[PDB]
């Protein structure tokens, strides 16, 4: 998992 | 729909309590319900939705994650042969994925991006789009993949396009739309200068924006521009 | 039977994939087809049953707890009228619990119960019996919440009667028996001394019995100990 | 919550 939102 | 007779009020106050209460497939129906009354949605009711699905789709797809690293482990030499319940369970829960991830698209398309005309709907929404898609995408392997990537990628950079030449540079649906998309570059288009490009620009732009900003802008703002610089630390 | 075309093996199988991937409401479904099938259970089976419905019930009593917080609050003065939203979402999530744990007392009366023999087996469905009249007492109010508070002290009372005959004081089902049967008299049958008195007569029994173990058998014993120990602190 | 098994 990278980031995101 | 189940929820046709409950008052739009009565949906979304719902799921403000079902988000306390950490129901997210609650949140989400009642969420569902509250769009398919057919008007707008404002600014945070557009985030009870986003969050509601977030939290869905994300527990489904750390569950594909480890039954397909099971699978992968089950289809090594040396193995041995367990039936067919790994591959059977693991698509089970591909399908209810795919079912989520259909019906946000579902609901973007009828017709949330289409009455969605200031950018701030509008790019939100095809940030969404961009999202399911890239969801769909991680979980494809047949015929469709290139087509379905290719949805993805069509609805980020009409977000982009559009969060561009209409939003500053600290906004924070623009700065999520571009950290989302990075991760799209990298994760998905097997395009990681795509993504370190996109990312470190993204940041760039902001940090010279900042000084503009009001102390809870600014918190908005460099609490995203944070999770930038954390893919681009693991990325570099 | 949605599960009744499954395999038993096939499902046993799956609920311990679906505990992995910490999808709870799979692996209940999974371990109800099982009992289903009508065959006793195996240690091994009567845990993954166990775990699968505290886990489900768990997050609807947190829930639950957290929506009657709310209602409680809009019931006190100087509190401004927001309709029967609450109490109507309150009532849903309660109905839901109230399901669940009238799936899991159906599965021991028919019939894990008549059909367990052995100590081990009838102690543990005799838990069982009790934990779920106690999540149902836990949200009764009506005609009946004594009568389900007597169903679950019943259950449990049995349970230590065989445990105390059959099994040694060390034992890790003899000892989760007395824990939670503990917290009841705390929780739920408004006898807080019974509740002191049962946990330090176990613990200190147990203690006493130490010295007969293996140092595996030991570990898992003395965990338990310190779950007694942890609820005579927060209760003197 | 008190601890139950
Ligand atoms: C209606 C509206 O403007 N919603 C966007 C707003 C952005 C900031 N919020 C957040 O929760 C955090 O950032 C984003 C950014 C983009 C998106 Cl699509 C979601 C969340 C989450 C991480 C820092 C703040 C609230 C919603
Ligand atoms: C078939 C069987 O013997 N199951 C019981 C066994 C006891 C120990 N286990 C646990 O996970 C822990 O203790 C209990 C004790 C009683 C019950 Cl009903 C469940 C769990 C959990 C806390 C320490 C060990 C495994 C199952
Ligand atoms: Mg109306
Ligand atoms: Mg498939
Ligand atoms: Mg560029
Ligand atoms: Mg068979
Ligand atoms: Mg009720
Ligand atoms: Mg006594």
């Amino acid at each position: 998992f990278p980031a995101t939102v | 729909g189940a929820m046709g007779s409950m008052e739009r009020a009565s949906l979304i106050q719902k799921a403000k309590l079902a988000e306390q209460a950490e129901r997210y497939e609650d949140m989400a129906a009642f969420m569902k319900g509250a769009v398919e009354k057919g008007e707008e949605l404002s600014c945070e009711e557009r985030n009870l939705l986003s969050v509601a699905y977030k939290n869905v789709v994300g527990g489904q797809r750390a569950a594909w994650r480890v039954l397909s690293s099971i699978e992968q482990k089950s289809n090594e030499e040396g193995s041995e042969e367990k039936g067919p319940e790994v591959r059977e369970y693991r698509e089970k829960v591909e399908t209810e994925l795919q079912g989520v991830c259909d019906t946000v698209l579902g609901l973007l398309d009828s017709h949330l991006i289409k009455e969605a005309g200031d950018a701030e709907s509008r790019v939100f929404y095809l940030k969404m789009k961009g999202d399911y898609y890239r969801y769909l995408a991680e979980v494809a392997t047949g015929d469709d993949k290139k087509r379905i990537i290719d949805s993805a990628r069509s609805a980020y950079q009409e977000a982009m396009d559009i969060s561009k030449k209409e939003m500053p540079p600290t906004n924070p649906i623009r700065l999520g739309l571009a950290l989302n998309f990075s991760v799209f570059h990298y994760e998905i288009a097997n395009s990681p200068e795509e993504a370190i490009s996109l990312a470190k620009t993204t940041f760039d732009e902001a940090m010279a924006d900042l000084h503009t900003l009001s102390e809870d802008s600014y918190k908005d703002s460099t609490l995203i521009m944070q999770l930038l610089r954390d893919n681009l630390t693991l990325w570099t």
